[PDB]
């Protein structure tokens, strides 16, 4: 759960959200949890699919990016169609690209609050080492 | 006391404004400011040189 | 905190703030703190994310281009609907072309104040150095 | 502070830096310090990202073509709104042009006055020099 | 200070210089000297930043070549607003490619009225020359 | 002096002289001798930066070829505004190719009236030659 | 004297010749016989230009070929103002494309009247042969 129900209505506004998240009332009047829980736990999926290469997956700690990130993408799955040339669809665009970098070793995974995130081992991997001989003998 | 002079006339590379000429500046064998520029300014003399005790 | 309500306030006019950020009263009257907030914070996230391989993240100081990146993308995040050919758009774009210029070696963060910033260690690393035989025994 | 507002003011004309700095007033009447600063402020701060890696920071004087290229970054960051087509964008893309020459060791810092600049140490660096058995012995 | 006002009225009239340097009278009456100078001074300065890796700053004579680049970088100077099909413009973007290639070293700096320039020694430099047993011992 | 005002005349017409040169009278009556004077200097200096590297400077005879590109650059250098477009242009540009095909050793310079220009001593140097041992000992 | 009047009257016409040479009189009624002399002098000058490297300059014979290609080039000079499109110009274009692969050895200078013509020295050069040990002794 990279950003809440709260973060979309601060970024898009709660009139916005309504609007996009209420499919059975014409003029919408409320704002359903349940798609909104579904747009939100598919971006962190695409989210975790990104970045499952290089940290752990279940994050103790939201990264500040990581929550617009996730606002973007949520609300570009709210929209049942989306055209090419919609500018949300280009929003999530960059954000997808901003994934892209992130998982290919060019941006790193900022600040959580005040720690840094947890980077997997992939990296830390060698054989062990013999070097008998050389041990103070 | 100042250690450095050059008072025989002598030619030393001095350059005013994108070439280096005679002229007799500095002249002298201790530097505590202008040392880039002295360096370009104090090059070694070219004809004789003798030192003096100018006390300045 | 890269910048603040100020700033905004002194680069892009008061007037321009209240439209931007008062989405509840048409016209706006007011500037809404927690949404210019928030589009800071984005903007010093984004910012991290780019510059977290060659500095320390919590900087104790703010240099002045980077005031001024913060500042244009705390604007542009503050667009609900931004377009590709929009003016802010393409300043935000730049502003980004400076930040990965710095981040890639080409840029340098500029003074703070009189002194300048805090560079990582990560070029700093060698093994030690074995050189017995070469200490004047 | 590579410019100033009377260099601003001779360059565009006081005419053009009262219309673009007074904001508050339909017409404008006067010229808004305060925003001229920030400007110039933000120019300079470019100007030294583009310039950090090749001299000191804190230049003690001023070179011409860094007035002239001040002056126009910060015109140009006095416009809110600035468009590509702009003749002013041009200007200082141009501008930026001349500074990333100069980064690139492609063009020289000028004369300030009548003295040279100062250039940073980067090059100075070598190891030492081991070259006993060399020393008239 | 390659050119001077009689130089710029020669090349561009009068009239043209009173037309592009009046700015406070409409229609213009006199030519303020002020903004001839700092123009000339600005086309200085980029001159400078172009030949101050092969020539000695503080020329003590001016090249005829040198005059008419500072001519047209004078005139281009003058205009607040400058397009890019404006054929003032075209004419100073030639002059800026002549500069950068006497800076390539493609072109010559030419007589100034019948002796050479003063070239910098950049290319002089050489260790010193170790060649003992080769003295006539 | 590679052409005279006699030879603008000739390949110009002395009305079209007349018409670029006299500014200040409106229909023009006489040729202003300065300007062409000018307008003929600049184009030397011109062919001299483009022909330092090959050729002596001070050229005591002035090749045929040299007089028709001065001509031709003098007289587009009498235009205050010259478009892209313009076939004086052209026919300026053409003339340049030719300058630079001369420097690039592609064309040679002709004949004075009867004698060959003078080559500069760029390509004579060698070392000097050490060659005892062949001496007819 | 590649060309003479004669050849020009015979190739483009007496009226056309009158036409682009009598410029006081309209309509023309004679042929100036200096502008046609100073536009042959400009098209041998070229041609020269293009032969020096292989041939002796001052020929004494007219190959045909030159002929014609002097015509041309003299005709095109006759025009004060020539455009890119006009006929006259792709003429003198493909005229001086045939120069250009004479110069470059593809194309040989034919015969003049019944000889060759008299290639320059320039492939002649060897150092001189040191061949002793070999002379019958």
């Amino acid at each position: 759960s990279y950003c809440t129900l709260a973060d979309l209505i601060e970024q898009y506004s709660e009139q916005k959200i309504r609007e996009v998240s209420d499919r059975v009332n014409k003029p919408a009047t409320t704002i359903d949890t349940v798609i909104v829980d579904r747009a939100i736990a598919d971006a962190d999926s695409e989210i975790d699919l990104h970045l499952h290469g290089r940290y752990q997956l279940p994050l103790a700690s939201v990264p500040t990016a990581l929550k617009r990130i996730a606002c973007g993408l949520a609300y570009a799955n709210l929209h049942i169609v989306l055209k090419e040339e919609n500018p949300v669809y280009k929003t999530a665009e960059h954000l997808r690209k901003l994934l892209s970098g992130i998982a290919n070793g060019k941006l790193s995974l900022a600040l959580d609050a005040d720690g840094k995130p947890a980077p997997v081992a992939n990296t830390v991997q060698i054989s062990e080492g013999r070097n008998d001989w050389g041990a103070d003998w | 006391e100042v250690e450095g002079v050059f008072v025989r006339a002598t030619v030393e590379r001095r350059c005013r404004a994108g070439f280096c000429f005679d002229k007799e500046g500095q002249g002298f064998a201790d530097g505590v400011l202008s040392d880039e520029q002295l360096e370009a300014l104090e090059s070694d003399p070219l004809l004789k040189v003798e030192r003096c005790t100018f006390s300045g």
